[PDB]
């Protein structure tokens, strides 16, 4: 698009997503790096 | 050029191919790889060690507890009583809101899946000299809920299903937890950021000190225990869901309190800009874009009746600015169906508006106009710094 | 005001690239500007000779509805290095500003999709023709170079 | 009713079958006919006659041409030099513009290609007598530029290629030309409406009289010789293009001279209208349609400074009519960057009109408005038919 | 004709064939080509001599360099130390300030992909007469960084691998680089106008003079020396990417210098035309086109306060032209969230609009209008040639 | 999961389906039918008596005329002449304006076919008592224009092809019209209402008293006479286009007179309303709809100069309801290009704006805004019945 018709597509969303493509072969074996509970997380509050 | 008077196939176009599948289904794609039949390869030397797979990590013992086993401790004594479910914690002393906790393999990669069955496993290590001699029983009672989970003892504990062990001379040992459900699976423990829909382990281990130690007193009364949570060879989830776990590379998060104001989503950043709707663009309107009518639009304030209020920022860094950075505003509806943003030298000039407008005075009149920032301000007209938080200066009126 | 029968604009259809534009200094086309040349121009500089097709896959703005015809015209010879160009034809004069018949031609439909895929056939009378920039000398080494010419015309 | 989880084809849509082609491609189309397999079929007694072919066609003799040959010749005297193309010519006396020309049905078919190649044929017919003896030379010289196409004589002529021949009992023959080229092909000698790209033949033909002719006093002294082109059994083409020529069934032609005026393409027929924008509708303007703000546009005046111009048309017949015809005309930019046509009820209003906006004034100036047509006088509203000329009345201010 | 009950196919659209495959797949298109199945042949006469290869190229010698070599060289004396990767180079006294660049044919090919591997290959040819001796090493050091690229010696030199050779009889001959890097493949050394991510060779060629030359008196003391690269018969590359190279054949470039102003992208050219919201088109404003609201739009001057400024354009041959050529102007936001640039007759009455705006008077005041260009001056209405540069005319107010 | 990296495929859509079509042609379908594969069945005792078939039909007798025959008739009497065509006729005394016809069920799906060939027969019954004789002639003339439709007799007729019948004992025979035309086939005799390309009958059959009927005195001297009309075997059609012939159903028709006037196409039903670009809705104007814009539609009046015209409904009782019928109404152009038609209280307001608008003057004058109908008077709003005709009430200006 030409800077006259790129205004329309400011602010739009653009998703993305990803998947490995099969191919894809992971290696050597680590242990976890600790996590955080998600349903712990904070509420919103009113 | 014979015609192909034969008719037409009749279909139904759909814009993607399907996400959550991905098995036994060929996948259609614009490769960038320059080969049509490429594909990536692994040299001898780069061959994958490890077969991914549930089993392969779940059998994998992780650290889990880490039990302090003194000499002085009664036959009754309770050692712990972590439950029977893969999801057992090991809280870190993060300092921070969001505490982190180690987890077992197991634990974790059953985190991503709603059900689970089978058993689980607990090696136990009692990091003793053989001279040390002890006894301790490791029992486990199905179907505890928390009210019942006190009113516990080893010997409530024998009613049910347990076992003996005798430190001597072997210091270590195995646990095999069962697994016994009214349920062929058993529905995750968590989940996501959602706190129905998060059922409680089946049934609860415990351990109580069955023999008090009896150490020489050439060795330490106390001794370390250390317990190993792994997933059981029976042991198995199913669907795949929300995992209730986040990385702790970015122990980072948001509170969506409300009491902060700012602009609408999609409407930053805005900038001091000028719109014909608005005095003929002669003043000053935040916009969040430049083709006409991008003005940024604004949330309505709740004022109380007999009084007023006006924007001002918290951070003048972040503010938009034009001839100068605004940190002062005044939200209006735009007669539009939308409140607009207007931009004001100073706290005053926005409280003598809202003295206006709150005083049902119009945006036309002038002693609003005489308040609005004239378009010559706008200057570099630059873009307020994402969408910053406006404090809300409240007055009676 | 192009009539429906005006090409909006030809070019010659050379492997070996036109000839490059880096574009006003007002308006760089910054990819010839910066990413100077490209690939198969830069092969092509490794020989004296040429025999072959081409593909095209010319892009539509999307914007537009309008239905799209494309001729290709063998019988243009180029004629210097210089306007081995995109050109604007305007008001007509020869038929070479009009869409002609006899030459082969395509029509996309922008609605449909906005993306021609051409594939244009070697015609010359020739065994190969020239494949450095081109000076021209003989007069007939002038059909001697690009496939021919393509234009391309809005109705 | 199983599930079709299988994923889709992902093709790339398109929105019309190739034209271009036309061999071993089956055509799909929708047919009118009413059988889905249905086809022509031709009746032994409406069996083809004709298998059109290039080759069937290009062995077909036309009469090219009509050379007189008189006694008194010199035996160096030239009959012709036609060239050795397709591309022969036989000019009729059109006393049109374009001339119509006559062709060798093989010139014909050649037209359509860009390239050809092979022999030709020369069927000479020396319309004579027995008695009437001579001789002549039928040479062939290959590449002449236009230049040698002079300093010719038989004698030049053979030292290439040639053939003489004796008229006396057989009085015709066939000659048959060589092609003789640096090129396996060769490039058509016009083209369509576009003189470069146009290469002259390879090479030309001559024939000079080698022997006068010597009749005897009993017969007349000139002898009527007709020549027919054809294609030569190696004759062929390749290359399909743009044909050089036009059917004489309708030989007219439309210049292009800029010199007239009149609206802007698309924007024909225009009808005398009102337009809301314009005088509020109070006064009429030239609308192509009836859509609102189809005012029909037109081209910009090059009125040279100090001066004025209005339009006239040369055809009152073809004039838009209101409750008037409209011959006059003030062509105005609309403010919206396009010329208006402004209809006026004489060559006089449109002038002191053009004397107004020449003179700067503008057309909100009542001045112009008294000039303006009242929207009452619309009448019918008729269309201006097609696209007429109008005169372009300059006038000094 | 039996319905055809039966579920359609259900597939994904995609509006374009692969661009980046390019082998073992049919790739449909819409052929000019006349033929359903015609091809391009090849004439035994017109065949195709070369089989394009990556190794076909890759094995042919480019002279790359000349090393001059005198009798007076000490026996330590380097004569040349160029980087063990394809990318050698030779530069020009081009004096243009991109200069140019002689390259073996392997460095130009090896140019277009991100990685290569393996030998090359160094012809050197001492153009010396048998009578002329000498000996010389041709070292290779693995790994050198540029700060160790200095420190070396023949010596240091003859810790890693190298060839001593003596000149004598044969008075040339071929080392051959060796390929020793950690890494399989090796990174291209440059890239496309992109810095970052242009790794340097793995390792570096010497040559030393091992033993001084020992002319005879009757022939010359300097001997010439040619060194040729080509790549070795292990040489590769793998990973296509933008060739870090340019042809010579326009050896032209662009800064994108901020200083010079001129219109917006896509808004060029632009002609002085009118505008209804423009003064209601009774001036003249910039448009890059003629349908309404294709005012051309212009980038904001960043103005320091206190000041004004006005465009002047640094041609008045690529100025729009109504009347006249507009070489001045001054451009101000429309008021829709954009910025017209206005026609002015002179730098003055650009300038005194200056003293308006910059003023804070708008262009709705009659000071503004006054200077404001009338609608009638647009004459021509001929459009700005590009989109030419417009000199800032700044100037305190 | 492989990638499908293989090229799509590259069709064209098209959005339906062939009509004309409907042979070997599977004809793709939403079925409602519950089933997949499920068809209508026939019980057997549903079967299909009729195998439907061109000559199915064809092969079947009507009665198509019936012939007087008296005694005193001449033996060169004609008895009638009806064409040699499928298409005879047999007029119904239908008073209505579109009179009825009987045809023989050959000429009815003849009608159905552009064009028709072979033999048809006409069987005679000659309802007579066997004392009754009499004789006859049924001849048949090829190729008869109806100027010489006329100067037969059985004399000439006896130059063509006839037969000679005996009425005695058997009293009734069938006689079979040959085909003779040039045309292999023959057009159909009619058509869609569309007189040219119409062509007639190729020949036309006779049939005279070739013996004058000599009945006993104790029977009548008139003997009926019947003739059944029916395909031959030989008879045929080809092509299917518009039958040139409409069911008795609903003989009813629509001429487009023009005399009358209403609204355009598509602008009806219509209703009092209102419109902020009519005089700021403050007063009514039809409207063909509700969203704004709406606005019906009218035709241009043609009004000679110096007069006016209003128009006034044919019927209250299709008239749009304001408050009010609304029977009267005044058409101007809405200045947007087309004519709004304007309620009015009476033909008297009407009258008073056509001498307003007719003289000249404006909607926009107060004149037409008194007569204009204030927007209060909308009531319900109700609309137009259907596009009912308005009288064109005209008066002298």
């Amino acid at each position: 698009a030409t800077s006259d018709d790129i205004a329309s597509i400011v602010n739009k969303p653009v998703t993305i997503y990803y998947s490995i493509g099969d191919g894809m072969q992971f290696s050597q074996w680590v242990g976890y790096q600790p996590m955080m509970i998600l349903d712990q997380l904070p509420a919103p509050v009113v | 050029n014979p015609s192909y008077q034969q008719s037409p196939r009749h279909f139904v176009p759909t814009g993607m191919h399907s996400l959550a599948l991905g098995t036994n289904l060929v996948e259609p794609l614009h490769a960038l790889r320059l080969d049509a039949a490429g594909t990536t390869q692994h040299p001898v030397g780069c061959a994958p060690d490890e077969d991914m797979t549930v089993s392969s990590i779940a059998s994998r013992y992780g650290l889990i507890r880490r039990v302090q086993w003194k000499k002085d401790h009664a036959k009754g004594s309770l050692l712990l009583q972590l439950d029977a479910d893969p999801f057992v914690e090991q809280r870190i002393e993060g300092t921070n809101p969001i505490s982190l906790y180690w987890f077992a393999p197991v634990g974790v990669v059953s985190s991503m899946f709603m059900q689970w069955r089978g058993s689980l496993e607990y090696r136990f290590d009692i990091i003793a000299s053989q001279f040390h001699t002890g006894r301790l029983i490791v029992g486990y009672v199905p179907g505890l809920t928390a009210s019942l989970q006190l009113q516990m003892d080893y010997m409530k504990l024998k009613s049910s299903s347990y076992v003996v062990f005798d430190l001597q001379e072997s210091n270590s040992f195995t646990f095999e937890v069962p697994y016994v459900s009214y349920r062929p699976w058993w529905v995750r423990k968590y989940g996501g950021n959602y706190l129905p829909s998060s059922t409680d382990a089946p049934s609860t281990l415990f351990m109580y000190v069955q023999v008090p130690l009896i150490p020489m007193e050439a060795v330490s009364d106390t001794i370390d225990i250390n317990v190993y949570v792994r997933g059981g060879s029976s042991f198995e989830v199913c669907v795949p869901v929300q995992p209730s776990l986040g990385l702790n590379w970015n122990t980072d998060f948001i509170l969506r309190n409300d009491e902060e104001y700012r602009a609408k989503t999609g409407y930053a950043p805005y900038y001091a800009g000028v719109w014909h709707s608005f005095n003929n663009s002669n003043s000053l309107v935040f916009r969040w874009g430049s083709a006409s009518d991008q003005i940024a639009q604004w949330p309505t304030i709740s004022v109380p009746r007999g009084e007023l209020a006006f924007l001002r920022i918290k951070d003048g860094k972040q503010a938009a600015v034009g001839t100068q950075p605004w940190r002062t505003m005044v939200v209006w509806p735009s007669g539009h169906g939308y409140n607009i943003g207007i931009p004001t030298y100073n706290a005053e000039r926005a409280r003598q508006l809202a003295q206006h407008l709150y005083g049902g005075g119009s945006l036309t009149d002038e002693k609003a106009k005489q308040l609005f920032v004239p378009a010559n301000q706008q200057g570099p007209g630059k873009v307020s710094n994402g969408n910053p938080v406006w404090e809300v200066m409240r007055a009676p009126l | 005001d192009k009539d429906i029968d005006h090409c909006m604009f030809t070019f010659p259809c050379l492997p070996q690239g036109l000839a490059l534009d880096i574009g006003s200094a007002g308006s760089p086309h910054e990819i010839f500007n910066r990413c100077r040349d490209g690939i198969i121009p830069l092969i092509a500089s490794g020989y004296r000779f040429y025999r072959g097709d081409l593909r095209y896959k010319i892009v539509f703005p999307s914007n537009v509805n309008s239905n799209i015809w494309v001729q290709h015209r063998p019988d243009r010879r180029l004629e210097g290095w210089s306007a081995a160009k995109i050109v604007n034809c305007d008001a007509v004069s020869t038929g070479q500003g009009v869409y002609n018949h006899g030459y082969a031609s395509h029509i996309q439909i922008t609605r449909v999709n906005n993306v021609i895929e051409l594939e244009v056939p070697f015609y010359n009378a020739t065994c190969y023709n020239y494949l450095q920039a081109f000076n021209a000398s003989s007069a007939a080494s002038s059909y001697a170079v690009s496939l021919g010419e393509i234009s391309v015309g809005f109705q």
